[PDB]
């Protein structure tokens, strides 16, 4: 299959990421960031959106800790606080990027039915051809966030090249990934080596080939 | 389980 250009857009393991495509999507999502943090950064526009007895599989709107900008998220779990068992925590998938948080439902509203129209952004994938060098080192992961420059809108060209079936469900996931994941070539085309990432990681100790 | 993606973009 052909090519595409992609951001790596959140990052479990060299085994286990996500990435966006670039493109009239990519814009679309960003332009949709933008909407969403000036909708929902007003309390008028949140009372409109009072969230009530959430579920799991909801999509809703949250806040991210780190930007605190407003972005499309999953309910994947929710559990009792234990400290108040008044209140629940919330595990959120957030379905543009890729990453999980736990939250508040303090921080989480009901997403305006417009939001939806966007197709999902973030694709979950895999890096072809490496096992790890033993679970993955620290210092494997750290190497492949360095390579890929993940959260910091470095393109890189990615291919798929295989698939392979999920791994067993051991925690609550996305309804999405419960589909084979696909595994990806990727290539920095501003890197100065004739490598992609994978034989980067491998010809530097970071990683076996499979 | 390193299940669970994280990003921590710059500002």
């Amino acid at each position: 299959s052909k090519p595409m250009e992609v951001y790596v857009s959140a990052v479990a393991s060299p085994t286990k990421f996500w990435v966006q495509l670039i493109g009239p999507q990519s814009k679309k999502l960003a332009s949709m960031v933008q909407e969403m943090t000036s909708y929902y950064s007003s309390a008028e526009n949140r009372a409109k959106h009072v969230l009530t007895a959430p579920y799991v599989g909801q999509i809703v709107a949250a806040v991210f800790k780190f930007d605190e900008k407003w972005y499309r998220a999953e309910i994947v779990d929710i559990m009792p606080n234990q400290y108040n068992p008044k209140e629940q925590v919330i595990d959120l998938y957030f379905v543009d990027y890729g990453d999980s948080e736990y939250i508040s439902p303090a921080d989480i509203c009901e997403l305006r039915t417009d939001f939806l129209t966007l197709r999902f952004q973030a694709v979950e994938c895999f890096l072809a051809n490496v096992k790890s060098t033993i679970t993955w080192p620290k210092s494997s992961i750290a190497k492949f966030e360095e390579l890929t420059e993940v959260a910091h809108w470095r393109k890189l060209i990615a291919r798929v090249v295989t698939y392979k079936e999920r791994p067993r469900a051991t925690t609550a996931v996305s309804a999405a990934a419960k589909t084979p994941l696909p595994g990806v070539e990727l290539f920095d085309p501003a890197d100065n080596s004739e490598l992609n990432i994978a034989d980067l990681m491998i010809t530097q100790g970071f990683a076996l080939p499979l | 389980d390193q299940g669970r993606g994280r990003r921590r973009p710059l500002n």
